[PDB]
């Protein structure tokens, strides 16, 4: 029961870190990723 | 300039409530004047947003 | 002796219990007044057995008639409140029965637990006990801070309840079922109740008793809220509390604190992440992010010099016996995980994100030398391969921050590309005293922590701050590119053997980056006209590697699965020559194969296929700054053409994957081939399945994957019609094989026109193919809906191209 509580305070620190650095890593990712695109787009636009 | 769009709408609803507290009050010229500053000070409230 | 082989345990004639049952039994309680301090003397006796494991006894007390009727019947009274003069016995009792309803359910794993039990907690909670409880436990922690500082006696007795109530209610989440704790309002009653009765003990900075309490119901409060991350239905009460629980934590002690201030920066991340928020939202943002960034400067200060003790306390050794159990004195690492340094990083990356000028936090990193303190101490972190938490959450709040105009030039201004640029160095070299490598690369997730992901995020901040700053950051990414050269040239080169995730998730960002200065091709060729054309070979060997791999699905498929599966050598071969048969027999038995083996590796393989997609639709746009445009060499005469290299072979074969074949315009044309069949795939997966819930996101990378598509099609055809251009104009490319180059070419772009104008006659994702797309309603003229036909320029310029070629 220790050992249990302290694995539910290790829990209730360590996975909201993680969902921080996804959080990070998507946001940056699809940042470079649409603007890629939203720059290809105004490529397209001028070639018509 | 993050504080003033929340700060607008506080002072709208506050000039709303002041509106309401002046329009119960008996109808004396000091009442009538304030109840055109506050409407002037409206009017330039919904512009600030 | 049991019937079946079992022994049963029985209360003999001079047992204990005999005399214990009847001390609490409720319906001679009726009768003989049992008073406080001796039911207490019998309690304790009762949960030393369920703490000491004494099963043999606890079998024979669960067997037992009305055992957890008149156990429990304290816990379904009513007490007085704390400042009332109560027998302190009883606080006591309530708090043992807690502790042998928590030891109980927490050992006899969710099945095996008796009936009355189940039924006694399913009437606690029909009387609504736990809000009397929580009520209770609330006030009690407001009695403690306004009586210490008096000879408050009982305090001991109240620690007792406190910590049986977090006990029980940590079980009460993970056992709700059998807990009956089902009522969401009812939860959230019991969550605020924690948050006040946190806050009452955590405003009292002097008392070390307050401090203790309130950092161990702190404990229970960061655990119920993430428990109950879906039901505390609003944001904006917990924001409050949390701030003036903050404000109490960073008045007292920092070497009790510590374990306090985590905590509270842990809740305040969770809180952030539960709801989309902006400055206008948060309670004091400009006082909570000067608090946090303070709060940091007490961190990386002292991990600073305790990564500089780690360098003057030379040669320690691998100490590796120590079987011993939570003592003190052993020392705080500060590149914790849960460390306050680590949780401060990401609460003040989380906090950056809801302020999106940066205006807010900038008059606060205006007043704090915070930027630098950050950089000096990640400068030395990178050098010594050490603070690994602490060097990845300093990244993530530099890759945040590079986003805006604000954070960029702040970034950039506390001197950036020196802390990170020759330290960097050190985390991917290799020592040259070689020795074995250790297989223990088991299957954690792809996101823990590492110094791979350090380098990755290094790029990735490259890539970030020379797409916001431009010119304002070129020297800094040619000095950047010119000393990580090496590692610039491994990773093009990666894809070519190691074709795992985590490889290409290195690649993407180190193509990435090169796509962001390739729009300098002028500038990176006067500085470093080695490397640029260094790169140019690598980035075609790159997409003869990515668009081979694509295309032979099968192979990319089998290099999964060849690096799968581990464990057997053998050798020396040869041959040959026949079974056969037979027998014989039986019996059982029977498992199946799992169908989420074949979903797995079809997901895994689906993720592989769209790593090497971005990465090829990157390599694509970075080699088209290598060629001159379309527009450029069809249109002047004048134009050089020294300038500008031959980057694909005239051969139109299609791409081998195969170690030094350089890539052709059949590498090109095979690469319009894969995206037109997987787009062609994209259109054959619409059969309705129903009745699945809760994934958004699929229909998001159904359209961000056809988009990405596109755009490797269409940079392939500019590179396809400039390159066309630069041979066909070239005085030494001889004129049989331009003839040859005009006639391959006329071929199959006509077959791909042919293909693609069969595909876009369906409407590809636009506001047109939405406006055709009506029937009973939107309709005008007779049939038609808004106009049809535009077609996309591809199909006009490939036309005029081939058009050109057939002169």
């Amino acid at each position: 029961i220790q050992g249990f509580l302290k694995n539910e305070k290790d829990n209730a620190l360590l996975s909201a870190i993680e969902e921080s650095r996804k959080r990070t890593f998507g946001m940056a990712e699809e940042y470079h990723r649409e603007s890629m695109l939203v720059e290809w787009e105004q490529v397209k636009q001028r070639i018509l | 300039n993050c504080e003033r769009r929340r700060f607008t709408n506080l002072c709208l609803d506050a000039v709303c409530g002041y509106l309401v507290e002046l329009q119960s009050m008996s109808s004396s010229v000091a009442v009538q004047a304030i109840t055109g500053n506050f409407k002037s000070l409206q009017a330039k409230l919904e512009r600030l947003h | 002796d049991g019937s079946d082989g079992s022994k049963e345990f029985s209360l003999g004639m001079w047992s204990c219990l005999h005399a214990v049952l009847e001390l609490i039994d409720s319906q001679q309680q009726d009768r003989y007044w049992c008073p406080p301090l001796l039911h207490r003397a019998a309690i304790a006796f009762l949960h030393a057995l369920w703490q000491d494991r004494r099963d043999s006894a606890m079998l024979v007390l669960r067997t037992k008639p009305k055992f957890w009727e008149n156990l429990t019947s304290p816990l379904f009274g009513t007490l007085s409140p704390p400042s009332e003069t109560s027998e302190p016995s009883i606080l006591e009792t309530c708090a043992l029965i807690m502790k042998i309803i928590c030891l109980e359910i927490y050992y006899v794993v969710k099945g095996s637990l008796d009936q009355s039990l189940k039924d006694t907690l399913k009437k606690f909670s029909i009387e609504k006990r736990f809000a009397y409880w929580s009520g209770y436990v609330k006030s009690l922690a407001v009695h403690v801070a306004e009586t210490e500082g008096s000879s408050c006696t009982s305090l001991l007795e109240y620690q007792m309840l406190v910590s049986a109530w977090r006990m029980l209610l940590i079980i009460a989440t993970t056992h709700a079922d059998i807990m009956h704790l089902t009522d969401s309002v009812v939860r959230r009653q019991l969550f605020l109740d924690v948050l006040d009765g946190t806050k009452a003990l955590l405003l009292v900075p002097a008392s070390v008793n307050c401090l203790r309490l309130g950092s161990m119901k702190c404990t229970l409060l960061l655990i119920l809220l993430r428990q109950w991350k879906r039901e505390l239905g609003s944001v904006d009460e917990i924001l409050g509390p949390l701030t003036e629980i903050l404000e109490g934590v960073l008045q007292a002690d920092q070497q009790l604190m510590e374990k306090t201030k985590a905590k509270v920066f842990s809740a305040f991340i969770t809180v952030l992440q539960m709801k989309e928020m902006k400055v206008s939202d948060i309670p004091q943002y400009s006082q909570l992010v000067l608090n946090v960034c303070e709060t940091l400067q007490e961190e990386v200060i002292a991990l600073f010099d305790q990564t500089r003790h780690s360098l003057a306390l030379g040669s320690a050794t691998e100490d590796k016996d120590s079987m011993e159990t939570d003592d003190c004195s052993r020392s705080r690492h500060r590149d914790q995980r849960d460390g306050v340094c680590v949780l401060g990083l990401h609460l003040a990356k989380e906090l950056c994100e809801v302020d999106e000028d940066g205006d807010s936090w900038l008059q606060v990193t205006r007043r704090l030398p915070i930027l630098p303190t950050l950089l000096t101490t990640l400068e030395v972190s990178l050098r010594m391969k050490q603070n690994l938490h602490f060097t990845e959450a300093t990244l993530h709040l530099l890759l945040t921050l590079a986003r805006t105009q604000q954070g960029a030039t702040a970034v950039a201004g506390a001197g950036i590309t020196q802390s990170i640029c020759l330290p960097l160095l050190s985390v991917y070299q290799l020592s040259t005293n070689g020795t074995a490598q250790t297989p223990s690369a088991s299957r954690k997730s792809l996101d823990a922590p590492s110094w791979p992901g350090v380098y990755r995020l290094s790029m990735s901040l490259m890539e970030q701050l020379l797409k916001t700053l431009r010119y304002n950051f070129l020297p800094e990414a040619l000095d950047f590119v010119g000393v990580h050269q090496e590692r610039t040239l491994q990773c093009l080169n990666a894809v070519r053997t190691v074709q795992s995730l985590a490889c290409l998730e290195e690649a993407d960002h180190t193509v990435g980056f090169i796509l962001q200065l390739s729009n300098f091709m002028k500038e990176w060729h006067f500085h470093l006209p080695q490397l640029m054309r260094d790169i140019q070979v690598n980035l075609g060997y790159l997409c003869q590697a990515c668009t081979s791999l694509l295309h032979s699905r099968k192979m990319l498929q089998h290099y999964l699965q060849n690096k799968n599966g581990d464990g057997l050598p053998s050798a020396v071969a040869q041959r040959v020559q026949r079974p056969p048969s037979a027998a014989s027999a039986a019996p059982s038995s029977s498992k199946q194969p799992a169908a989420d083996t074949e979903a797995s590796e079809q997901q895994a393989l689906h993720t592989v296929q769209y790593g090497l997609l971005k990465i090829l639709s990157k390599t694509l746009a970075a080699l088209r700054h290598f060629t001159p445009d379309v527009c450029q060499i069809l249109l002047d005469q004048s134009l050089d053409l020294a300038e500008y290299n031959f980057l694909f072979a005239l051969s139109f074969t299609t791409p081998t994957f195969d170690s030094e074949v350089a890539p052709s315009f059949g590498t090109l044309l095979a690469t319009v081939n894969v995206a037109l069949n997987m787009l062609g795939e994209l259109d054959k997966k619409k059969e309705p399945l129903t009745q699945a819930v809760g994934l958004s996101t699929q229909a998001e990378g159904t359209r961000t994957l056809k988009s990405l598509l596109m755009f490797t099609m269409e940079n392939c055809f500019y590179l396809l019609i400039s390159q066309a251009m630069r041979y066909l104009r070239d005085p030494a490319v001889h004129p049989r094989d331009k003839q040859r180059m005009k006639q391959e070419l006329s071929s199959e772009l006509s077959t791909l026109l042919s293909s693609l104008s069969r595909y876009f006659r369906r409407g590809a994702p636009s506001s047109p193919a939405t406006g055709v797309l009506p029937s009973p309603q939107g309709k005008s003229t007779s049939l038609s809906k808004a106009s049809p036909e535009s077609q996309e320029p591809l199909i006009q310029l490939v036309q005029a191209f081939v058009r050109h070629m057939q002169r």
